[PDB]
């Protein structure tokens, strides 16, 4: 999220054993940095 | 430590006694509050 031109951004990495979907399930995501850009983004993309 | 004393942290200025805390920061966590919004834990800026 790009708030007042700061990206920050939250991640978690857990396991699961599924195929399917997003699972039932409970856990937060740790902080893990500002990127202090200042940019207006309105449009992304993933890259695999 | 073990002395009420005038703490200055980072501009977070009171008056207490500092000691060994048994509470888990993650370690991005800096310090922490109190139901009133006073700091009660934080991290020393030199000594993590
Ligand atoms: C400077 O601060 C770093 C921060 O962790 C600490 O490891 C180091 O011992 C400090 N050195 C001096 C000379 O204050």
């Amino acid at each position: 999220k790009n708030i007042d031109g700061y990206f920050k951004i939250y991640s978690k990495h857990t396991p699961i054993n599924l195929v399917r979907d997003l699972p039932q399930g409970f856990s937060a995501l740790e902080p893990l940095v500002d990127l202090p850009i200042g940019i207006n983004i309105t449009r992304f993309q993933t890259l695999l | 430590k073990n002395k009420c004393v005038n703490f200055n942290f980072n501009g977070l200025t009171g008056t207490g006694v500092l000691t060994e805390s048994n509470k888990k920061f993650l370690p991005f966590q800096q310090f922490g509050r109190d139901i009133a919004d006073t700091t009660d834990a934080v991290r020393d800026p030199q000594t993590l």
